[PDB]
């Protein structure tokens, strides 16, 4: 019985405008953070994941039709269930030099 | 932006 602060949006969303910002933030974190901010983008996403030390930018969803990691698969009108699935998966499966998942909130809450 | 699977 362990209440993971994953299951809140906030723990990772930044909403948007925090590209070098989000960044910044995520320069210091452990291997396995992740963030998901906005962009310019025509609503898609980018989970700035901090893989091997470097953290790096990546995109979540690009069409209209989920919010997956990069494929579209099933529904849900919300992050928190990608960012569930990814959280235990790892992210090598498209590049060998990620290995990288989304176990730890960029932002967290395990405090107050 | 890195492609994810």
């Amino acid at each position: 019985g362990s209440p993971i602060p994953h299951h809140d949006e906030k723990t990772w969303n930044v909403g948007s405008s925090n590209r070098n910002k989000a960044e910044n933030l995520l320069r210091g974190k452990r291997d396995g953070t992740f963030l998901v901010r906005e962009s310019s983008k025509q609503g898609c996403y980018a989970c700035s994941v901090v893989v091997d030390g470097e953290v790096k930018h990546c995109v979540i969803n690009k069409t209209a039709t989920g919010y997956g990691f990069a494929e579209p698969y099933n529904l849900y009108s919300s992050l928190k269930e990608l960012v569930l699935h990814y959280q235990h998966t790892s992210l090598v499966q498209h590049n060998d030099s990620l290995n990288v998942t989304l176990a730890y909130p960029v932002y967290a809450q395990q405090r107050r | 932006y890195v492609p994810m699977l």
